[PDB]
């Protein structure tokens, strides 16, 4: 008469990869290598974040770049079309 | 034969179906493989196409892929071949 | 009911600790011996796997100092019965010899046939002379427990019947109204002022002044006394206690007089049930195999209508992490669901709640677990912080709605007694006024029993000459099988005592009526009637009433002398062909509504050990697919149905995330794997 | 019934079971070998005529 | 052939209950045409009732107020046995106060104009000296048995207690055929009706509600070329 | 009680009277209670023996069956249907072609023997006839289609692949409810459970070893009646056999000198399987299981084909004891 | 029908909730399952058009612990009934040993095509009538409804408008030209549905010496005409049974209607035994409503006899008594004699 | 007020004089209040005609067989019964049929004055033999219901005349049945099925309207009490 709350609760698994799916199609919805700088910032396929350093060393150029390239992405997310698929997750 | 019309989760009838098979275990393996077929049919419309088909017969407005599967039977649309 | 309170004491367990147990049960201990008559009562035993070792006092039983069941006797000495009674334990009862209080007293104590119906020490009934008879019972139903008692016509009932309908006296739930029965017997006035539900003056006075809440009596000298009630408490099954008075301003009272009423209460005397129009005919197969219609009416004017009240907690103790509070400060909800909550956390009172809304804001620390990669880009994509608290409030569960009458609320601030770790506690009482409606167990007084198989609207329900509808229907096929004919009975008085006789008593008394107490011969209509246990209504009386039943309002004797009438069908509109009966029985409301019954699940929460679903309702929970279902579903060579049954809902633990993605996704249901019992016993056995 | 003496035998005779009955094929969460469980109606394949 | 269009006569008994008779009519046909009428009088009468009342001391249903010998869900039940005719269609409103101690009739009830109520003699409650009731009924035009309407769904301001409302002004039907049924074939049935209202509107009222009902909806079978 | 109860439940009970009944009612609703327990073991345990009779061929190919009474014979030379043919013979495939008096094979081998069939062969003049059975299948792990004949759900020959053995023995389990008992006989369910747990009955009445007249050796308090071997070589001394029950009738009582049969019962009562066995063969104690059994179904009502006991019985006679080793591993 | 069944739609709701949350998102209703997930959870009304789309033609089992033999466990076709309580088939009650005292039953769901097909082919209603056991039908009709189809059959003697041969000064006035027109003439008070006639059948097959007599071999029905003199009643349980079925004309004893539907099964197909039943339960119902079977104290007559009975066996008892007292016999042959007795009695 | 659905009325045609009429969705319970009035009024309120006595040559107190023909006269009279005939005069007009010789008599055969016109063909009425003679001279009638066969309608006067059963009525088995119908997520609005069968007289729509006519001012004649009631409006 115990539950487990650690267990996978089978809504939340398929919710978090149909949200993986959507949130990728707004990805790539966006413009072309600031998505994927937007996309290495928080990790979506290396895992681990990595800081401005690495973004500029594996792309050859500067940090505040990186941060005004991360600034103008961020900016159209907040817009309805992109958050609309995606309010609804948080 | 003269029954009165089914309706629901009769049509068609069983025992016209079981003339087509030996068992209604044969029956039962039979339209749950062709539904499943129908299933799939369905998922991958949407990329290139691969060797699956059907539903041969016309299904209604939205209708279980078992329910066509079944009707398929009765239609005299398929063969098979034991284990 | 007050009568399940009265009858959970006076109550003899044969089980426990000194005692003997279930299993240790033979079968021998479990049957009535015959020196059970007068102390216990052979009728009222719980009907499951407890027959006989749990059974009750009778009426007039009281206890030896040593432990021994006394029963009074009246004492016979030379044949003139005196009124010295005496108590006898068992062994007495053996030695003496023992009369009937049914016999012929010519008025003087004196018996008149010699042949007289007696029990000796062995059970055994002869045929003594007066002469040897020195021990007579004071009164018939002594044999008989208090619930029992309480059953009109019980002599005619077999004891299966009297057995279910004893026990489902108790089961009785307080209605908003409480309306007295018609026909009952003695105990329904002594069954309540006993229990303790009824508020009793204490002593004598003039009523000073009364309310909604309390009473202020004047006694005789000086002294004046406020009887303070019980309005809406919650009873220990969910079930409303209210008491009202039923005094006025200016009304004088004496002592041991019944000043207010209780939960199942009216007027003094015990109301289970109200008093229901009722026919026995077979309608349209809706009241086949013990099911019962209703009329609307009941759902219309709130004939049987209990208010059930639920009571919720929950406690704010104290964490490892640190210690959590009830505030208004909850993570991710809209401010929608944050309207009924007051500034402080709870909901406000009479604000109506439905199925999965927060009762009491309460949020714990959670710590710091390193989130995954896109809820921190949706996360900074909204802004919003990590909010490193997580909530545990209190929802309502499932399949529930209603107001809210009173909040409780404790805590450490104020100094009261709370448990180690505990901050601060809070209780929410949440009540709904549960109608009747189709699956409700309804019952009367002689062990007939069903839920209801369909609310009729008021037009289509068989309807009499005058137009007024039935208000339930039972069925026949019920009725001579099961050997209840007593309802029957019931049914014919309770017509009588709607109607209301006159014996025309113009040239002498009819022949029927000669033994009739007087203010009998005639009877008002709604007159309350009574029949004590073994010795009630004969059946040449219940006719000789039948015979005349004075009319209603114009010159229409609706019911004739056989105790039929001729129903018109509310929905067709042709007379029936026959004559049936009809009368008015007193059913009660039982406690097994289906808003307590039912039950789903599709997915919820897990068991521990085991991974199978959790079960009995109160959490999602799930029904046992046990061994005798898998046994029918090989008989059907069903083999899919049964591997998924026993795998991908059960125990294949990476499986059920793949069911529940393949539905939703619209895929295929993926092929089952191992279970994680069949791993469990491996990992068991190595 | 009298699951530790068959358990205690078995393990001393090294008795290999074979999975073949309608309550081995049970605990074990496999598909049963009987109705639509066997290999004759298991294996059956569907193709349109 | 038999060629006489029925009649429609009446019989008045008391204020509220009357007797109407149609004859001659076509052999048995008199019990079907009278549960027609009994299934349409007893069911689809628009009238109007009380729906929510408004006690100012009072949060919920299940409480009490201070002074007043009931409590408030026999106040509840007691106002659900109250008769009302309204005239127009919006959801009006009336008032009560009361102050001091006596019996609290129906008459006490002020109106506004259009609705009005037809038994002042009610009994609703009963004060004392310390009894002060103030309420608000909200009454509204219905048909049949509608139930409460839970207060979320409505404005959903705490305090406005839900009654079960009964727009039915009809209380009781019944009738009675006397079919002569001579042995020369000129058959004819005698259609005796009853109808008793519980004084919101005459019996004659509502059967020709009902009959207007019965003419729209067979016009529907009526009209096809 | 020797009172007894006088009034009807419409006159009305007296106290005495209503307190003599519950006595009986609730013996009636314990004895109930614990009966459902009952049924539930022996289902448990009937289906645990007959999990592995499935049927896994169609036909095979046997022609050993048993015989069946169908319509035994009257003094007036008119054939009168056996009261027991709906449940024994009736949906049973013939194994043997049914010839009367050379007129013609009625019906022949691989007819389902149905209701039309019956009444032909009623008409035909013919009563004994061999049907095959689960009994006789000669399969190897589990039961034939053929041998099992029609199931009695579908109406048709059963399918290849259904599970027999649940069926039979949740067919033998669900009606252990109806079935009550009575008053040293064991006559109720428990008399089903000494049969099927094939226990000596606690009547155990010893049967017959061999043919001849009596040697009525009649004891006080018991009976050691001897039986004079007709042609055998000893006469069978029986031994103290207590006189309170009777003796078995037949033709009379037993009396000295009457000629008993290679397995007549001798007094009165229930035989054990194991002698019937060991006398009389598999055969004979494959009749005497399914008869007693049915015996006590159709004495509370219940109809219940005979294939479902034959599947359990099957079930039953499996194995054979080693009373010689050879010289290979059987101990 | 008998291969239906009610489900709570509260309930359905909750067991369908993966399949009406992959629907309403398909229909655009909602962005995401998490949307979706809680307007399942908030029941916005558009939840409901929805999941009648998602029942239909979607079998649930339906288990009543305890599962005693094979039938415990059927599957139904699933439609929505307003309440909270599972609407069950009546004819399914022999078969689940349930009444309806507060019974309770389980639902189940199967999930996958081979799981669907299994309950759909194998453990559907109307493909299980006859026991596993002997073959005897379970979804025969039985209690109330062998009330009415008794009450419906059975025919009473000098009852309204019989046949009679009387002439001289007036024609027979039994004859009816057609069931319609009996039927006309029991709707007015003329012909009770009990009474002996003679009706003119064109769409009933006549027993087998009628139909060897008046057409000898090959009498097809549908168009020929054949006189019979039964009861109104017979006639209209007669059109129930399908029209291959030779006409009965008898009166419907448990057991008549136990061999009719074993005949039934036996040589025809299920869905015809099936609809055969059904109708036989629309026309048990509607006509034990009509029986008048009541129970009333006036119903239960005493016999009249009953006292000389009783001190007819009394002083017998009391000579047993007596012969005890004097001491012939012990205390068990006297009880012995009292049982026998009052057996007789 | 509103009827808040507007029920409709669609007919499934099975054979040539054979409906299934549904009308869906009733406002609950109204399907029984209107399917039992329109069942009784679709019965016993449409006019028709029919035979309502014949007098037969050579059976005057016998009525057993007559003269010539196969059949009794029984069996003359039932196959009279089902004749079906349309009618324009209120007075008892009579058929005269007459045929001598062999063969059978169709319903044709009868000479039909102006007006009653024979409906059905040529259904066999007797089948005379040995060069027979029929005569039977039909009285033909309208009215409505079934009336049955009016016994003594003089006193006895005319003895030839043998008082038949007469359907009266064009249509002849109306069977109503209602069901559940959802609307919104009521799932308990009313959907009734009328299964009608009639003679080829009229077409069952034809019929039906009629009957809806006829109770549309029978339920006139109940509302004309007080026109400006309020109610429910579709
Ligand atoms: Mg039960
Ligand atoms: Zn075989």
């Amino acid at each position: 008469f115990i539950e487990d709350s650690e267990a996978v609760v089978a809504v939340d698994a398929v919710s978090f990869t149909l949200l993986q799916d959507q949130l990728q199609s707004v990805l790539d919805t966006l413009s072309e290598r600031e998505a994927g700088v937007v996309r290495l910032r928080f990790g979506l396929t290396d895992g681990q974040p990595r800081t401005l350093d690495e973004i500029g060393q594996v792309y050859g150029v500067t940090r505040e770049r990186i941060r005004q390239i991360e600034s103008k992405t961020m900016s159209k997310l907040r817009h309805p079309s992109r958050s609309q698929v995606l309010r609804d997750y948080l | 034969g003269g029954y009165d019309t089914p309706l629901g989760i009769t049509n068609p009838p069983i025992d016209e179906l079981l003339d087509r098979v030996s068992s209604k275990y044969a029956l039962v393996i039979y339209a749950a493989k062709r539904a499943r077929q129908i299933n799939d049919y369905y998922n991958q419309l949407g990329e290139g196409i691969l060797e699956y088909v059907g539903p041969l017969v016309e299904p209604g407005l939205q209708e279980k892929p078992l329910s066509i599967a079944l009707r398929e039977i009765h239609a005299d649309l398929l063969e098979h071949t034991e284990g | 009911n007050p009568l399940s309170g009265l009858t959970h004491k006076r109550r003899l367990s044969a089980l426990g600790p000194g005692g003997l147990s279930r299993e240790r049960a033979g079968l021998e201990v479990r049957d009535v011996h015959p020196s059970h008559y007068g102390r216990m009562c052979p009728i009222e035993t719980p009907e499951g796997p407890n027959i006989g070792l749990i059974g009750s006092l009778s009426v007039y039983a009281r206890v030896n100092p040593f432990g021994f069941i006394e029963t009074p006797y009246r004492k016979v000495v030379d044949g003139v019965v005196s009124d010295e009674i005496v108590y006898l334990t068992a062994d007495e009862e053996d030695r003496h010899v023992v009369a009937q209080a049914n016999s012929p007293i010519d008025a003087d104590g004196r018996f008149v046939e010699p042949r007289v119906l007696v029990r000796r020490k062995a059970g055994e009934v002869e045929y003594v002379p007066s002469s040897e008879v020195d021990y007579m019972d004071v009164s018939p139903r002594q044999m008989v427990s208090v619930a029992t008692a309480m059953i009109p016509f019980l002599e005619h009932d077999d004891a299966n019947r009297a057995l279910m309908g004893a026990n489902m006296q108790r089961q009785a739930v307080p209605l908003v109204r409480s309306e007295a029965p018609l026909v009952g017997t003695g105990m329904e006035l002594r069954a309540a002022i006993d229990a303790g539900d009824v508020v009793v003056a204490e002593e004598s006075g003039v009523i000073e002044e009364v309310s909604a809440d309390y009473i202020t009596v004047m006694h005789d000298n000086g002294t004046r006394r406020t009887y303070r009630m019980r309005k809406f408490a919650r009873s220990n099954h969910g079930t409303c206690a209210n008491q009202c008075p039923i005094v006025d301003a200016g009304d004088r009272v004496e002592a041991g007089q019944v000043i207010a009423d209780g939960p199942c209460t009216d007027d003094g005397e015990m109301a289970l049930g109200k008093n229901l129009l009722v026919a026995i005919m077979p309608w349209e197969g809706h009241n086949y195999e013990d099911a019962i219609i209703l009329s609307n009416r009941l759902v219309e004017e709130d004939v049987l209508t209990s208010i059930h009240i639920e009571e919720h907690e929950i406690d704010a103790r104290d964490t490892k992490l640190g210690a959590e509070e009830i505030t208004r400060d909850i993570p991710n909800i809209s401010d929608e669901v944050l309207a009924d909550l007051d500034e402080r956390g709870i909901v406000r009172i009479g604000a109506e709640v439905r199925d999965g809304d927060i009762l009491v804001g309460k949020v714990t620390p959670k710590g710091e677990t390193e989130l995954t990669p896109e809820e921190r880009l949706l996360r900074a994509i909204f802004g919003e912080k990590a909010r490193e608290v997580r909530d545990t409030s209190l929802k309502v569960p499932h399949g529930e709605s209603g107001k809210v009458i009173g909040i409780r609320v404790f805590s450490r601030e104020d100094e009261d007694e709370l448990p180690a770790g505990v901050n601060e506690l809070v209780r929410v009482y949440v009540a709904q006024k549960r109608k009747i409606s189709d699956g409700d167990k309804l019952a009367g007084r002689h062990g007939n029993k069903g839920v209801i198989g369909k609310i009729l609207p008021v037009e289509d329900m068989p309807f009499l000459a005058d137009g007024t509808p039935v208000d339930i229907i039972l069925n026949t096929h019920g009725v001579p099988r099961r050997m209840n004919i007593g309802q029957i009975l019931e049914t014919h008085l309770g017509w009588c005592a709607h109607s209301g006789w006159k014996v025309d008593a113009a040239k002498g008394v009819p022949d029927w009526a000669a033994r009739l107490p007087d203010e009998l011969l005639e009877a008002q209509p709604n007159a309350i009637v009574s029949t004590p246990v073994f010795d009630g209504a004969q059946e040449a009386e219940l006719q000789g009433l039948l015979s005349c039943t004075l009319p209603n309002r114009d010159g229409d004797v609706l019911v004739d002398a056989d105790g039929k009438a001729m129903l018109f069908d509310g929905r067709s509109g042709e007379p029936f062909p026959y004559p049936v009966t009809v009368g008015y029985m007193y059913i009660m409301k039982l406690h097994h509504l289906v808003d307590d019954k039912i039950h789903a699940r599709s997915t919820g929460p897990y068991s521990m050990i085991t991974q199978q679903p959790l079960g009995g309702k109160a959490q999602f929970g799930g029904q046992r697919f046990g061994e005798m279902e898998c046994w029918a579903m090989q008989a059907y060579g069903a083999a899919y149905t049964l591997q998924e049954l026993l795998t991908i809902k059960s125990d294949d633990t990476v499986g059920r995330v793949k069911v529940y993605e393949a539905i939703v996704k619209g895929e295929n249901i993926p092929e089952p794997g191992i279970p994680e019992s069949f791993k469990v016993l491996l990992k068991e056995l190595q | 019934q009298e699951t530790t003496r068959v358990l205690t035998d078995a393990a001393i005779n090294c008795r290999s079971d074979k999975l073949n009955g309608l309550k081995e094929n049970v605990i074990i969460g496999k598909l049963i070998p009987a109705g639509t469980g066997i290999n004759r109606y298991r294996n059956i394949a569907v193709q349109p005529t | 052939l038999i060629s006489q269009r029925p009649t429609l006569s009446e019989d008045v008994l008391t204020d509220n209950r009357s007797q109407f008779v149609i004859e001659p009519l076509e052999p048995g046909f008199g019990y079907t045409l009278g549960n027609s009428l009994r299934r349409t009088l007893l069911s689809s009468i628009p009238g109007a009732a009380v729906t929510s009342i408004r006690i100012d001391g009072v949060l919920h249903e299940f409480t009490t107020v201070p002074g007043v010998k009931e409590d408030v869900t026999e106040i509840i039940l007691n106002l659900k046995s109250l008769v009302v005719s309204s005239e127009e269609d919006e959801p009006v409103t009336m008032y009560l106060r009361k102050q001091g101690p006596g019996e609290v009739t129906a008459g006490d009830i002020v109106p506004p104009a259009g609705v009005t109520v037809h038994n002042p003699g009610m009994h609703i409650a009963t004060l004392n000296d310390k009894g002060k009731l103030e309420v608000e009924l909200v009454v509204e035009r219905g048909r049949g048995y509608v139930p409460a309407v839970q207060n979320r769904a409505s404005g959903a301001e705490i305090g406005r207690i839900p009654v079960d409302s009964i727009y039915s002004p009809v209380l009781k039907v019944t009738y009675k055929v006397d079919a002569t049924r001579v042995e020369q074939r000129t058959d004819f049935d005698k259609l005796i009706l009853d109808v008793e209202t519980k004084n919101s509107i005459s019996p004659r009222d509502a059967l020709a509600s009902a009959g207007k009902t019965l003419v729209e909806l067979f016009g529907l079978a009526r009209e096809l070329n | 009680i020797p009172r007894p109860v006088k009034s009807s439940f419409r006159e009305g009970l007296t106290v005495l009277e209503y307190f003599i009944n519950t006595h009986g009612a609730r013996k009636g609703l314990a004895d109930t209670a614990l009966r459902t327990a009952d049924s539930g073991y022996l289902t448990r345990r009937l289906v645990d023996v007959s999990q592995d009779v499935i049927v896994r061929e169609h036909d095979c190919q046997t022609e050993r069956g048993i015989v069946v009474e169908l319509a035994e014979r009257a003094p007036d030379g008119t054939l009168i249907r056996d009261p027991y043919i709906e449940t024994s013979a009736y949906a049973r495939t013939l194994g043997t072609d049914a010839v009367d008096e050379a007129g013609n094979v009625i019906v022949e081998r691989g007819q389902d023997l149905g209701d039309p069939e019956i009444d032909a062969l009623l008409a035909a003049g013919i009563t004994q006839v061999k049907v095959r059975s689960v009994l006789t299948c000669a399969t190897s792990t589990g039961v034939c289609a053929t041998c099992y004949g029609r199931s009695m759900a579908t109406g048709k020959l059963v399918d290849i692949g259904e599970a027999v053995g649940i069926v039979a023995a949740q067919s033998i389990g669900e009606p252990g409810t109806q079935l009550t008992m009575r008053t040293d006989i064991t006559g109720g369910l428990p008399r089903v459970q000494e049969l099927f747990e094939a226990r000596v009955p606690r009547g155990k009445a010893p049967i017959a070893d061999v043919t001849g007249r009596v040697r009525l050796e009649d004891g006080e308090r018991f009976y050691k009646i001897t039986i004079v071997p007709d042609d055998g070589g000893e006469e069978v001394v029986y031994d103290k056999i207590s006189k309170r029950q009777r003796l078995r009738v037949f033709k009379r009582v037993l009396s000295d000198g009457d000629h008993v049969e290679v397995g007549q019962q001798l007094m009165e009562g229930s035989a054990d399987p194991h002698e019937v066995l060991r006398v009389q063969g598999p055969r004979e104690v494959q009749i005497h299981l399914v008869r007693e059994v049915q015996e006590v179904y159709r004495a509370q009502g219940v109809s219940i084909h005979d294939k479902h006991i034959e599947v359990i019985v099957r079930q039953m006679l499996r194995r054979v004891t080693i009373i010689d080793s050879g010289s290979t591993e059987f101990l | 029908k008998l291969h239906q069944c009610g489900l709570p739609k509260l309930m359905a709701l909750e067991l369908f909730k993966p399949f009406v949350m992959k629907r309403l998102v398909d229909l655009n209703h909602a962005q995401n399952i998490k949307s979706a997930k809680r307007m399942v959870e908030r029941q916005r009304p558009q939840v409901w058009d929805v999941l009648e789309e998602v029942i239909a033609e979607h079998p649930v089992l339906l288990n009543r612990a305890p599962t005693l033999h094979r039938l415990g466990i059927q599957a139904f076709e699933p439609m929505l009934v307003e309440g909270k309580a599972i609407q069950l088939h009546p004819l399914v009650c022999e078969a689940f040993n349930a009444d309806f005292d507060g019974d309770q039953m389980a639902v189940h769901l199967p999930l996958s095509a081979e799981a669907q097909a299994e309950a759909r082919i194998l453990m559907l209603s109307s493909n299980n009538i006859l026991s596993p056991a002997s073959g005897r039908p379970l979804a025969m009709p039985r209690l109330d409804m062998v009330t009415g189809l008794y009450y419906l059959t059975t025919e009473v003697p000098g009852d309204t408008g019989e046949y009679q041969p009387a002439s001289g000064d007036h024609p027979e006035t039994g004859v009816y030209s057609s069931p319609a027109e009996a039927i006309m003439a029991a709707d007015r008070g003329v012909l009770s549905v009990r009474a002996k006639i003679k009706v003119r059948l064109t769409q009933l097959r006549p027993p087998v010496e009628i139909e060897a007599e008046l057409f000898g071999h090959s009498g097809w029905q549908p168009g020929d005409a054949w006189m019979a003199e039964t009861t109104l009643g017979r006639v209209m349980f007669n059109e129930l049974l399908p029209l291959g079925y030779p006409f009965v004309n008898k009166q419907m004893h448990k057991k008549v209607q136990a061999a009719i539907i074993n005949d039934l099964a036996e040589r025809y197909p299920m869905i015809v035994v099936a609809q055969t039943v059904d109708k036989l339960k629309d026309a048990g119902f509607y006509w034990a409503t009509r029986s008048g079977v009541t129970v009333s104290m006036a119903d239960v007559l005493v016999p009249p006899r009953k006292k000389e009975i009783l001190d007819h066996y009394e002083e017998r008892a009391d000579k047993v008594e007596k012969q005890f007292q004097r001491g012939a016999l012990n205390h068990d042959e006297r009880n012995e004699a009292l049982v026998e007795i009052w057996k007789e009695a």
